[PDB]
């Protein structure tokens, strides 16, 4: 006996614009096709459940979107508090309905937006709640959800404004399945998803399905209801026993919502285990200086939000003159401890401090394996740093970036020194976490801060064809690759080339391996956001963590075997037993234990794997490309992709019959390449 | 140079009479040649153990008040990572992207210029001459 | 030059009785990610259909690089299917687009293999002489000698275009406005009401259009030179979006992503 | 009142113990206290031969107490006590204060945290007519009105822009008889203009970088005697040439800490004239701005804009807003050294949404158009943003909004009309908004290659000039933006250029650079800025249109130097071909392009060589018109442009990929080398 709450479109419209879909569509609403599409949903749903209705109200056209009325679990409901005032008037009417049906209604502070089941989706077996944030619901409402619904809350961050509500891109189904669109979530959230939902139960949809509101699906037992679906979608859904029923909802896609948004399940699974669990953390930091004009306070708030947290500025003390210092106290929230650590690390640089009564000693953990830091070690920066050891602030010596901080009691007192990972010795104490660390930067320091596309498609056609011919003929293809392959999205494609037999050897450096592994393990890549295509400023913690971890397992192959490396370029090399060489370099971090730092040997190893090669694929490696070039006799086809037109010309001394070159994006290249290779079967 | 055994012996023997390396030898300026995967030879002076090369780089960077990074992405980044704040850094390169990356410690520490390194050096020396002429 | 010839003058045709007298020694001699890009295209494409459905006004400024890179067919398609209410450019874009549709060439560029070529001047002047003979581009179309391409579609769907002259112009075409005071007045006239402006590798015309355009107008700037794309984005990340790639690439993606929207 | 008295402080406790200016960097504890004592005694003892010298008691822990110039500023019986920016010197103030009180001075004290560092940063005119006061690094602009009132003197403000010259007295030195020793490069364009308005050219002794970094401006002038650390003998000849006697005494141990002779002294007997009274040019305007000031960083952007343009500020209050998503509000007192700078600042804050406090609103000021296509002086320059103007106590919307126009107010049936119009559309009898009141808005070739092409081209230019042949230059506005204008005007003045072909832009910016030291609002003294306003740009276009031509601008005296100036004065024919993006345009600009091509062609007759300097559109235009046999030199930073232009082969096409400014700099310096055997 399932009950859904809906609201008739008697006064439906697009009176205003508060999400991108509403753009332009003002007074473009056909009330009658709306009424008739709404009926289709209404009628289909009563064929499977009880439907209750809210009295429609003139002046609140979005009342039809009852998913945002609130969040219901058992006899408890958390009333939605809307961000935009265009919808705030719906709140008394939604409240009236809830209280008239016996529910205990909790109301958030009038400054914490939270927009209901539309932004917070129950696990259908009732194990936990998925709460969204990013656009409508504030992160800080999540611990109220857990408290009041007595359930475990998992925070997901929304990054694409098109999918401003969780239920427009995320959808828990029956018997543990999940219909979700991975690209609406940041790297931290995707990781959360994958670690709670086993791969066989995950149903990641394509962008095509997602812009038709496929995730905005009502699921009643084995029945799923939606607007439109590609048959590739219908195929997977039926493939595990889900019956798909469509029905046009186009007149509501124009206000920003579909099937799920028009409904609110008020009969929900109250369980057995559940109790309140929140992972959201909060910290008050203090910042002092010329806050308003240095843009210091403004850069701090940016780091917080961009890394995945939220802030509340609790108070501001304005200095009396331009040169007076000002002070600000700011409450920082993060969705987990790990993200809180990320945020505090960046803030420490800017000179944020604990309130002096919440000063605490830095946390220490012993080294146990030479050259390997304990887990969660703090990552040093270039800036002058103090650490707090038994109540005393101590100056870090030999300060350097991308190191750890080791603490010793010596005959001359406490010694804090910055050490690179490979210099650490079993028995040393190392700072972990982010307490008891501050920076002592001075004032002024802190207060400051050619190839055609069509030409390209030509080459790709040529390379692709000669590349399959060599594979069929049992030939030998070698790849040299740099980190730009990862940064530009090329990684997945190179993974695919190796997995399906096109690559008999891989030659590179430390960096390509670390970046490829970082990306597969954490969805990041130092210095680059590979989910939006521009550079980013931080990312060092993720980077050193990968280096420390592989060094702990002792090789990349043992990282794979132990299951911590499950995908990507280096993964595929190990899985298909493709030999790789990583030649060291003067700029190497770590290095990885696989990296050959004896360059005489590295040259001998490169030469050894170049024997018999029929083609060499050179993917944005410049230095390794030349090295490989010097070693390679004539009669070997050489393909050189780089964005710098200067290195592509530098690598084509073998005439237009042995060497072909293009000046573009190597990720672009590898996409075209992998597409044109598919057309060849 | 391999036959002689070192760059210094090439200077002692008289076959190297001028240039950058010549001046390092004759004025006893310590230098470090870090190896790479594309090295020809290499010269006997070249350090092909890169663990050691990094350590030698680090030793020679102690006490540096200023670092001139002249058109060398791989080495300038290597040197940046080893250098604490407070060291003036001057990065010269024709690629704007390289200079952008190296210059991220801000104006009071990072100076970047996108120009031909030769022209830069030519203007630098001619400028140093101008500071000498009131004697 | 062509425009100085007078009725009655005798002119050399064909290639007999012509030699060169060059001396011996004279004769004996001779930053934007792809994925970033796909992002923007998604954004532009979607806002571009929304404006078309809503009966809005989209303006295009285009340079010859659009033709040279293969962008032509796609811009033809955008105009043919209602996305472009006005077109602003120069002499060269029109001559190159017409050359390409009429003879499959384009001076200085081989648009069937993607690199530059050295000659091509005969085809180029021939197009100029021919349009001048018919007396306008519209009469070239009406007379059936122009059967396809950007300028063709403008005339067929009655989309107003302005060709503003320039100091480097060959000919010019009779359509080209060589009075630049008037050309500026004409550009301004067609920019009124515009909701979006699409700037396709035109640099000079892009800035001109920029100076004329008030805020509240979405401006999309595609150029291969990262310097002009930055030069055109003073309207913040809410009114102006820019990408540094191949405009032909851009217009392909654009036309593909527009198809996925039906 | 004819006996001259100085205050000094012996170096008993002197060293470099910290870093608060660029000179001290790397010099901590690198002072030899023996040479320091000996060098200070040299200066002390020379000075006692010409003047009275009193001493302050040296103090442990306050090493910069030796720089008494910063102790304060004295005039008559009054002194304004200095308040230091850095705490490392703030402990000096009580010792200085007590010295002043002990000697009977009336001591005025600025508000706390308002920096002012004494005669080190404020230098009296030697005849006592006014006080030059610096700001930019140590002293606050808003200290200046205090100086004017308390010392009862006219105060002129100078903006320092070079951190090596962080005090006025390191780069500026008023001398007896009206002379001025100074370093122009230490100052922005406004400040240089102000200096040149007050001191005649024969009175200015502008020194070179080599002299400035030896602290040649840090000079003690007693009567006809000047004492300093070191002078080049070009500077000695200039100074002795107008009657000064130059005394040198080494002060390098004090240069390590950023000071020299003038820094080590403080004149406490200064010329006091009865006719001299308080006068302030500093203006201030309270402004209000609202929104999400902390998130969007709008407050940061506006404050930075005020300081980059030459002004200052003081945040009077900041209101956070009472819930997490509510807006913030700040009220900011903005100040500027002159009315002129306040207008550039207020224009930029308007564009961003700043508004007057209710009680400060005033109607827009209006002036009539007397000539078609010409605005009155100081017309407000419009932006892309929607704009309202206050006419007769009421706010009305501006129609046809467009950047770089004027705002014309006219009367119509049913009501007042405010419309944006480009300058050339203005009609006589129209009222146009001036000032900034009552306006608001609503939300690459190698070194060896370059050196060899320069050698070849310079030899070619010298040779053509000597033979009386014809060289033609085609150039774009980048020649001016990058900094190359004065090299080109030099080419034109010395006879290497027989015709100049260009566009509207290059003429506008060259004239802008020479009239106001800016190019697209970018001060050339600084290098670049946070972009730059269009006001300077537009004033130029308007001023030339009013005169009627570039030549009339030269005849009238308002254009005194630069590329166009030299073309006019040496009768080099030039052609400005119009384009679709032209602002204005200038009256000289040919907007009929059929005619422009014909004029280009006429001036290209007989050309033996064409210099194409960073101008794709014009260089191609010129190429198409030019037969083989003409040497062509193409300079551009884009390799593709140079490739296309250079396709007539090595014996005719020379191409170089480099910055056109550097190229011109090497070219002129090369032409100099060919002259030196005479
Ligand atoms: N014969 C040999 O044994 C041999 C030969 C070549 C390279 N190597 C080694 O390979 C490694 C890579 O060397 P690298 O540091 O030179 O390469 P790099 O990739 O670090 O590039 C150097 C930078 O110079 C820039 N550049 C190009 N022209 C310029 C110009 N006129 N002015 C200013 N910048 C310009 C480039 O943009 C580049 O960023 C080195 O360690 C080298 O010793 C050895
Ligand atoms: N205020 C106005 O009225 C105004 C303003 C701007 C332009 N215009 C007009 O637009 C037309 C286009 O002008 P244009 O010829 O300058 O543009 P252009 O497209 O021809 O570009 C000039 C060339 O300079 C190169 N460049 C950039 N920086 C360089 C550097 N440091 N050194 C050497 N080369 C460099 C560029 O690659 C370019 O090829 C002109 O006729 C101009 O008068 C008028
Ligand atoms: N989830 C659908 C909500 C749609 C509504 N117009 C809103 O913007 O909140
Ligand atoms: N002009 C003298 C000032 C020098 C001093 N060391 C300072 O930094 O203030």
């Amino acid at each position: 006996r399932i009950r859904f709450l809906m609201c008739p479109p008697d006064h439906y419209d697009v009176d205003y614009v508060i999400n991108p879909w509403m753009e332009g569509n003002i007074h473009k609403s056909s009330r009658d096709r709306a009424v008739e599409q709404w009926q289709g949903l209404y009628q289909i749903l009563k064929e499977h459940a009880i439907v209750d209705l809210v009295t429609p109200q003139k002046g609140w056209p979005d009342l039809v979107f009852t998913a945002n009325a609130g969040l219901v679990l058992g006899d408890n409901v958390v009333l939605s508090r809307f961000l935009h005032k265009e919808r705030q008037g719906e709140e008394p009417y939604f409240k009236e309905w809830f209280e008239g049906n016996g529910y205990t209604v909790y109301e958030l502070p009038k400054d914490l937006p939270f927009e209901g089941a539309g932004d917070a989706l129950l696990d259908r077996e009732g194990r936990w709640l998925w709460a969204g944030y990013g656009f409508r619901s504030e992160l800080d409402s999540h611990p109220y959800l857990a408290k009041w619904l007595d359930i475990e809350v998992l925070s997901l961050r929304l990054i694409d404004e098109r999918f401003y509500h969780l239920d427009t891109c995320f959808c828990p189904l029956a018997n543990g399945y999940l219909l979700y669109y991975p690209g609406a979530f940041d790297s931290y959230s995707n990781r959360l998803i994958e670690m709670r939902v086993a791969p066989e139960k995950r149903i990641a949809i394509a962008e095509a399905d997602a812009v038709n509101f496929a995730c905005n699906t009502v699921n009643v037992e084995s029945i799923v209801i939606m607007n439109k679906a590609s048959d590739a979608l219908k195929q997977s859904l039926t493939g595990v026993g889900f019956q798909v029923l469509e029905t046009p909802l186009t007149e509501f896609l124009k206000a920003g919502g579909a099937a799920k948004c028009l409904t609110l399940r008020v009969t929900e699974p109250v369980r057995d285990e559940v109790h309140a669990n929140v992972y959201v953390e909060s910290r008050i930091i203090r910042i002092e200086g010329h806050l308003l004009d240095s843009g210091l306070i403004n850069r701090a708030l940016d780091m917080i939000v961009d890394t995945g947290g939220s802030f509340q500025v609790l108070n501001f003390n304005l200095g009396e003159q331009r040169q007076s210092t000002s002070a600000a106290e700011v409450k920082v929230s993060a969705p987990s401890h790990e993200v809180m650590e990320e945020i505090i690390s960046l803030l420490i640089d800017l000179g944020a401090v604990d309130l002096p009564q919440d000063e605490r000693d830095a946390k220490l953990e012993p080294v146990i394996q030479d050259g390997v830091a304990p887990d969660d070690f703090y990552v040093s920066t270039i800036y002058p740093t103090e650490v707090r050891i038994n109540g005393q602030w101590i100056k870090v010596e030999n300060q350097r970036m991308d190191g750890a901080i080791a603490i010793t009691q010596t005959p001359n007192g406490l010694l804090a020194q910055c050490k690179i990972l490979r210099d650490l010795k079993a028995g040393e104490q190392v700072i972990v976490d982010v307490l008891g660390i501050r920076t002592i930067r001075k004032t002024e320091s802190r207060e400051q801060r050619v190839s055609s596309e069509r030409r390209v498609e030509l080459v790709v056609e040529q390379v692709a064809w000669e590349l399959r011919k060599i594979r069929d003929a049992g030939g030998k293809v070698v790849v040299t690759a740099g980190p730009v392959v990862i940064h530009t999205g090329g990684g997945e494609h190179l993974s695919r080339l190796i997995r399906e037999g096109y690559v008999q050897a891989l030659l590179g450096g430390n960096a390509i391996a670390v970046h490829d592994i970082e990306q597969n393990m954490m969805g990041t890549s130092l210095g680059v956001d590979m989910k939006r295509g521009v550079a980013v400023r931080g990312g060092h913690r993720h980077h050193l963590k990968v280096i420390n971890t592989i060094r702990r397992h002792g090789s990349i192959a043992k990282g794979v075997e132990s299951g911590i490396i499950r995908s990507g370029v280096m993964y595929e090399c190990v899985r298909n037993q493709i030999p790789f060489v990583l030649a060291g370099s003067i700029r190497d971090d770590g290095p990885l234990p696989d990296t050959q730092m004896d360059l005489i040997k590295a040259q001998e190893e490169y030469a050894k794997h170049l024997e018999g090669a029929e083609m060499i694929l050179m993917l944005s490696s410049m230095l390794h490309s030349i090295g490989v070039g010097n070693m390679t006799p004539a009669g070997v086809k050489m393909v050189c992709v780089d964005i710098n037109p200067a290195v592509v010309t530098k690598l084509s001394d073998r005439g237009s019959i042995e060497s072909v070159g293009v000046v573009t994006d190597v990720g672009l290249f590898l996409s075209l390449l992998t597409q044109q290779l598919d057309k060849l079967t | 140079i391999r036959r002689h055994g070192s760059i210094a012996k090439g200077v002692e023997s008289g076959i190297i009479r001028s240039g950058v390396m010549y001046e390092c030898v004759r004025n006893q300026i310590p230098f470090v040649l870090a190896g790479s995967i594309r090295d020809d030879g290499p010269l006997p002076d070249t350090q092909m153990d890169l663990i050691k090369a990094q350590e030698e780089y680090a030793k020679h960077l102690e006490g540096a008040e200023m670092i001139l990074m002249l058109s060398s992405m791989l080495h300038s980044i290597g040197v940046g990572n080893m250098t604490p704040a407070g060291v003036k850094m001057v990065c010269v390169d024709i690629n704007p992207a390289v200079v952008t990356k190296l210059s991220d410690r801000g104006s009071i520490e990072s100076v970047g210029v996108v120009t031909d390194v030769g022209l830069f050096l030519s203007l630098l020396t001619q400028q140093l001459d101008k500071l000498t002429s009131p004697y």
